[PDB]
């Protein structure tokens, strides 16, 4: 929970600052799949490089409170990416079979999910949740469609 | 061939246990004269203690090690007094002594074998109490209590690191100000260590006689608290006596400081008598172990280095203290390159499609 | 975080020292993966046997700072090792499908991450996982070679 | 480790109520995967879909033994589980190519594991992980059968 | 923070964000696997 991170081409806040550009239009209508991998790239480079926690700053640490919880933000989201379905050609974040609808999930909604709002006009992610999870089963999505089926078999 | 980076989550590594870590449990097995953790079963595989081992690892804090080498923490005993005032004119004061195997101060080579103190780094906490109470409760149960010196002892000052101590350590000594010049200045310890090997059945007696009051110092029923200082910062471990205090038998005294007439003159004696001692058993647990044997510490390189060490989960009274005691744990994941006859593949999708083939 | 292993065939201590005459091997040069699999076998089968944390000795624990620590480490391991692609064959341990250079890791500094070392003449393991995370992409790796496709499709 | 759920289907009370009267069923005999299938699945939906920790109970927490014992519990139970191999077509639950012996679990032992027991009469699942481990490796089951690559290369 | 610091300027203190849901567009249907593109490549080379 407590890394120092010398030898990496990027620190935090070089990540952050280069992204808020790209952002800006992420946060103002849906955008390809590879304009998202663009733009998360960076950042979970660096969240996948760290080498082990700096005990100089662990063992000073007197209040746990604030550190358990931010622990467990990360098992209950590891818990949750484990369940998920993804396509296989992107593996630095999750794809769901999910479609948007957009006639249930207006874009505002998402807008103000991005800018970390939790008001009742923002997306409700434990509704959205409970709609992918019953909807990305392995008997449902694992085996490819008819068409495909029958586009590869001409010869 | 194929040589790739392949990651191990659980290699059979271990690493040493430094003085930069937070502080580790060790289980005792009797709860009526030590403080918790408490837990008296025995290891889940005895049938693998002791199982020989060569180690040469590295470092990058100092590790914590016991024993009579250089990086390592000597053991030496370690005496607990409780007084409780007698309202008598011959009695003064009745004693309830415990005596067990601690971790053993510098000595003052200047002086007449004091101890070497330091003042850095003074602790929050309670101060231990410069009087004796004056209402003593349950003479028979030793009630252990955190307890802040006045000054530190140095546990090592040398290339290895410093390692000082806030606990207070107790002994008997003399007042001697606004007294005549025959008033002796000599720290006196009452028990050694020969009290808690040579004899176990025999009775112990102690006998302290001189021309002035004993007073017992530093106060405090407290346990060593040591810490690194120098070169680098770390906390304390409380935990580490009770590692060596499972190495012997504990001895348990009681006695009294009466005053008579010697010469004319006023004559304390201190009387201390023994016929108890308790034997006990001190454990860690996985990923926890314990390393055994002529273990060597070398700083210049930062390397740990042993021949015919043994791996042991728990320390009891036949341990024999010609040896060394490494703390280590089990290892984290690693990284290795490893070679293949064949390319890397990710799936066996290609390779199924192979065995269709020739099926037909 | 901590448990009692009664019915397991190795305990930690067997598992250590029965392997240890084959890490001397493994610290002097680069072994096969078949000898890496079976040196980390039985520590690998041990530590995915444990049942429960043992509740009698885990209710006595004072001061949480050196288990709170111990579990980022095992978080912050297991989210790295979601991420990280494998060879199919191999699945005790997790064969990345990066290339050993030796030009750029000499021996020493391998041997010296074997011994516990972070010394400058170390390997850098930040810097190896970046080159290994830009490397392991699924749109890179996942479809097999070329050379594959057509060695299968003669017949 | 503390959640507050009011925008989901079913809750805990629901859950835990609705699924008993299958349960009875499942403490008797060894019943088809399906059963299973249906029996825990309103139980892993509620355990995928919430949002966040509810930061208003979790800043009061004093004690800390407890949550942090929790979620070493839940950490090791991802652990495990990442190394598991399981059928494709079931995906909430894992299910092992591990044989049901009968002969060396008796059902007896089984019913007193699911009703929480530890005594010498329960299932041992530390003696179970192990055998499972031993017999799941990749190279032992992800290549198909015999007859299953004869029994299809009919075309 | 050190002395060099003026206090004309505002601290606001954050944190780097945890996971987040964002609607996206591809190009083709979603796959599980490239089994099937897979086995088109053996097709296109015999
Ligand atoms: C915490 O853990 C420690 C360490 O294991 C335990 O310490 C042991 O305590 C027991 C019981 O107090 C000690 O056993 C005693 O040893 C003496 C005789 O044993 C010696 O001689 C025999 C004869 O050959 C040998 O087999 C043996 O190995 C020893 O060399 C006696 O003091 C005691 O004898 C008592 O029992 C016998 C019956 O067997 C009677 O005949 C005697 O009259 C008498 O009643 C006793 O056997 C043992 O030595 C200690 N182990 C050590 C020091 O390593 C603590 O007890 C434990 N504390 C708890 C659980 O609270
Ligand atoms: C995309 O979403 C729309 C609209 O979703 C609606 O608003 C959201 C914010 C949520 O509250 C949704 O639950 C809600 O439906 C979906 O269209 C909707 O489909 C439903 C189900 O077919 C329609 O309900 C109908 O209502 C009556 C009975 O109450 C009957 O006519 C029908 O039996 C049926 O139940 C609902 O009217 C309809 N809404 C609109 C505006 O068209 C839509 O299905 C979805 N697109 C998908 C899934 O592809
Ligand atoms: C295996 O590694 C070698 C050596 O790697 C070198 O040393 C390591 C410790 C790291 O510091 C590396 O960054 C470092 O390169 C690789 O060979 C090296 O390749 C680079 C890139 O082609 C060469 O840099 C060249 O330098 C000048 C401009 O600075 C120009 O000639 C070129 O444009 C090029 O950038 C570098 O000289 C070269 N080093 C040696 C000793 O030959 C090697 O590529 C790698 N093997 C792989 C990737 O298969
Ligand atoms: C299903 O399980 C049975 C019985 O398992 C037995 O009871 C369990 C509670 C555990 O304690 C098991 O370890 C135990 O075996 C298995 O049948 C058993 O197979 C073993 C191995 O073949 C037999 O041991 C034999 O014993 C002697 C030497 O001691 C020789 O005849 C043989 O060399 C062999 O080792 C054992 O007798 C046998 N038990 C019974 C009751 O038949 C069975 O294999 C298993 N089914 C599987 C794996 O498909
Ligand atoms: C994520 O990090 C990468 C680097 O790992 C960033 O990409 C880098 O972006 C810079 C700025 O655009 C590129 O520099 C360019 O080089 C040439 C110089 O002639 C020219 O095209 C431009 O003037 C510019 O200076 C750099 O090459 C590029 N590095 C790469 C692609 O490896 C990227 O911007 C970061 N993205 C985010 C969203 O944080
Ligand atoms: C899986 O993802 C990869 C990586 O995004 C996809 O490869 C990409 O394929 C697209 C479509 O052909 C390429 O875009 C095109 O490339 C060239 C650039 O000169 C040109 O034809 C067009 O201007 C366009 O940009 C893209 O370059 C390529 N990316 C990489 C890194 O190779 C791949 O198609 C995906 N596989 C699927 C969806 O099955
Ligand atoms: C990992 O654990 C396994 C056991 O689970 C160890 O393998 C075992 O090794 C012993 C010692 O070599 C083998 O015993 C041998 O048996 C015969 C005579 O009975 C003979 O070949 C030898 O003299 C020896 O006694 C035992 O069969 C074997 N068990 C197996 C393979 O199931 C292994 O050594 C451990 N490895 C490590 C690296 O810790
Ligand atoms: C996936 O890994 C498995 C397990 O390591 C590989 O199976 C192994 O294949 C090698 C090569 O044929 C076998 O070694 C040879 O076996 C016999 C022993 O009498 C003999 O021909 C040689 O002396 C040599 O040792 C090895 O026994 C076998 N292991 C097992 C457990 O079956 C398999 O090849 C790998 N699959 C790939 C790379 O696609
Ligand atoms: C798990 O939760 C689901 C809902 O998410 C429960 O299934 C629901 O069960 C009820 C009671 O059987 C079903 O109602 C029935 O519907 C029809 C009329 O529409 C008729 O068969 C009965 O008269 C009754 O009203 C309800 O449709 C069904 N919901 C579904 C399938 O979406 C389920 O019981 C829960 N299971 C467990 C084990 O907790
Ligand atoms: C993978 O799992 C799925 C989901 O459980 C399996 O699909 C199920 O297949 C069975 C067997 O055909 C279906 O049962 C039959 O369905 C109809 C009901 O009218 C009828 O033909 C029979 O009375 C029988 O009940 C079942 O409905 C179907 N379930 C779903 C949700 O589609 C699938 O077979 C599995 N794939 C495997 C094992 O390869
Ligand atoms: C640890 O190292 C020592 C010393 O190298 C090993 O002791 C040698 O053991 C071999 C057989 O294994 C004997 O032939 C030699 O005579 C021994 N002594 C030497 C070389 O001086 C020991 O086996 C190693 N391993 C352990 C203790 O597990
Ligand atoms: C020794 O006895 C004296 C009283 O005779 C204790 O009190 C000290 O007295 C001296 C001399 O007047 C003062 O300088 C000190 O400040 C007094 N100390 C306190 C705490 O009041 C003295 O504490 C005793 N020393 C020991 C080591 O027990
Ligand atoms: C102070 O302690 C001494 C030493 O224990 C006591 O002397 C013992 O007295 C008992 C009881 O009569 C005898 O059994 C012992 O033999 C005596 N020991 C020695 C070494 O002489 C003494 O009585 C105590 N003084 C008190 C309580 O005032
Ligand atoms: C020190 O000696 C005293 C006696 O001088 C012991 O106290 C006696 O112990 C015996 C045996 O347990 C009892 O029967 C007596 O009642 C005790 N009191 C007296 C006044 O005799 C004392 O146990 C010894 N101390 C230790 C630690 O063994
Ligand atoms: C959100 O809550 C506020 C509370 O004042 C209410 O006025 C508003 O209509 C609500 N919006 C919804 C439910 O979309
Ligand atoms: C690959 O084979 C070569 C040639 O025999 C050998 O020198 C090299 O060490 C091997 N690589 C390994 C074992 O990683
Ligand atoms: C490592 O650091 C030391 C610091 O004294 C330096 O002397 C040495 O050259 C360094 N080694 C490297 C950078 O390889
Ligand atoms: C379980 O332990 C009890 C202890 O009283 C014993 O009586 C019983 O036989 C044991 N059952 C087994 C080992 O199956």
């Amino acid at each position: 929970f407590i890394f120092t991170l010398i030898a990496v081409i990027m620190g935090l806040i070089a990540v952050t600052a280069t992204a808020a550009v790209a952002g800006v239009a992420l946060h103002s209508s849906v955008q390809s799949c590879n304009f998202v991998n663009d733009w998360q790239k960076n950042s979970t480079r660096l969240w996948n490089s760290q080498s082990s926690i700096d005990q100089k700053l662990a063992n000073q640490i007197n209040d746990l409170r604030q550190t358990v919880i931010w622990m467990g933000d990360r098992l209950m989201s590891l818990e949750h990416r484990f369940q998920l379905q993804c396509d296989w050609n992107t593996s630095d974040f999750c794809i769901t079979p999910q479609i948007y609808n957009e006639s249930e999930h207006h874009w505002d909604m998402v807008r103000r999910h991005l800018q970390g709002r939790e008001d009742n006009l923002t997306l409700d992610i434990s509704k959205l949740k409970e709609q992918i999870f019953e909807a990305s089963k392995a008997h449902l999505n694992l085996v490819p469609g008819t068409e495909a089926i029958a586009g590869v078999a001409d010869g | 061939n194929y040589t790739y980076w392949a990651y191990v989550p659980f290699p059979p590594l271990i690493r040493a246990v430094t003085w930069m870590d937070n502080p580790i449990e060790v289980y005792v097995n009797d709860s009526v004269w030590v403080p918790g953790p408490i837990d008296d079963r025995c290891p889940a595989k005895p049938e693998e203690e002791g199982m020989m081992i060569n180690i040469s690892i590295g470092y990058r804090y100092p590790p914590i090690c016991l024993g009579r080498a250089p990086g390592c923490l000597m053991p030496a005993v370690q005496n607990w007094l409780v007084e409780v005032p007698t309202v008598s004119p011959i009695s003064r004061f009745t004693y309830h002594m415990v005596s067990g195997m601690s971790l053993r101060p510098r000595v003052n080579y200047l002086q007449d074998f004091s101890y070497q103190r330091s003042l850095k780094f003074r602790p929050k906490g309670k101060p231990c109490p410069k009087e004796i109470p004056k209402e003593s409760k349950n003479t028979e149960v030793l009630v252990w209590e955190e307890c802040v010196a006045n000054s530190a002892v140095i546990l090592q000052n040398n290339e290895f690191g410093t390692i000082i101590d806030w606990a207070p350590r107790g002994q008997f000594y003399h007042n001697c100000s606004g007294q005549t010049q025959s008033c002796p200045s000599a720290q006196v310890s009452p028990a050694v260590d020969s009290d808690l090997t040579e004899s176990l059945d025999k009775h112990k007696h102690k006998k302290l006689q001189s021309f002035y009051p004993w007073e017992w110092g530093e106060k405090g029923i407290s346990t060593p608290r040591p810490k690194i200082i120098s070169p680098v910062s770390g906390p304390e471990h409380p935990e580490l006596w009770r590692l060596t205090v499972a190495s012997h038998h504990i001895r348990i005294w009681s006695g009294n400081q009466t005053l008579e007439t010697r010469d004319r003159k006023p004559f304390y004696t201190v009387d201390l008598n023994s016929s108890l001692t308790v034997p006990l058993q001190s454990c860690v647990k996985p990923p926890y172990m314990l390393v055994v044997g002529n273990i060597v510490i070398k700083p210049d390189s930062q390397t740990i280095t042993c021949e015919n060490c043994r791996l042991l989960t728990c320390i009891d009274s036949t341990f024999n203290w010609q040896h060394r005691i490494l703390l280590v744990r089990a290892r984290e994941g690693v990284w290795i390159p490893c070679s293949m006859d064949r390319p890397w593949e990710a799936s066996p999708s290609i390779h199924i499609l192979t065995e269709v083939l020739k099926g037909v």
